[PDB]
């Protein structure tokens, strides 16, 4: 998961109370070497009938079907990775029109086309630094929480469109504000230099959400 | 629900 590590990193950053300082030097916590490679740019929750479909920033698409299987289309528009209930992975292609999986491939195309003609690409202004899939997700009233197979946890806030991309490997957070401006901070440096109340409260909620992910296991 | 629209 890498989730336990993220919890500890978030516990530590929140413990330092970064917004409760005389002087706050948020800019000094910025680290461009820690910019994420992957994040979810688009998603669609039709899980009550079809499943959850998503797009990653590299333009690859994925669908979590209700039978707990997953299908991903790579950004070459043809290569597929199909993950079964038991975690068995297999390679197929759209162009081969595979007997077994046409119905699921067609559903993915529906998702793909919907996201393409309806939805904004999140973090389109970010240049990034094995392809991950969506391992776990849930929605609250305030946000959607997206746990990727590379350890990343993404949190999209509904009301103001602000977003957090948390990486436990870099021990880093990327924050996208309401004006689509993005920064990448090393968490240990946020402990040292501090941050605004806006980022601080979102990191507090993030910890609750990681606690939730870990407790739902 | 879906992500933010065009």
């Amino acid at each position: 998961c890498h989730l336990s590590d993220m919890l500890q990193q978030l516990h530590s950053v929140n413990a330092s109370k970064p917004s409760e300082r005389g002087l706050v030097r948020q800019e000094e916590a910025e680290d461009p070497a820690c910019i994420p490679i992957f994040w979810v740019s688009k998603w669609v929750d039709y899980s009550d009938k079809y499943g959850l479909g998503y797009q990653l920033c590299d333009n690859s698409v994925g669908v979590l079907f209700n039978d707990s299987t997953r299908l991903i289309l790579y950004n070459d528009g043809d290569s597929l990775q199909y993950i079964e209930r038991d975690g068995t992975e297999s390679y197929l292609t759209v162009s081969s029109h595979p007997n077994s999986l046409m119905k699921k491939i067609t559903l993915l195309k529906y998702f793909r086309n919907y996201m393409s003609e309806h939805l904004l690409k999140a973090g389109a202004n970010i240049t990034p630094r094995r392809l991950p899939y969506l391992r776990t997700w849930f929605r609250t009233r305030s946000a959607i929480i997206l746990h990727l197979s590379n350890g990343s946890v993404q949190i999209n806030f509904f009301q103001d469109h602000t977003k957090l991309i948390l990486c436990p490997l870099m021990a880093a957070v990327t924050y996208i504000d309401e004006k689509r401006d993005f920064r990448t901070y090393r968490l240990s440096l946020l402990e040292e230099y501090g941050c605004c109340k806006e980022l601080a409260s979102r990191l507090r909620y993030a910890r609750t959400m990681v606690d939730k992910l870990l407790s739902s296991r | 629900m879906q992500s933010s629209p065009l």
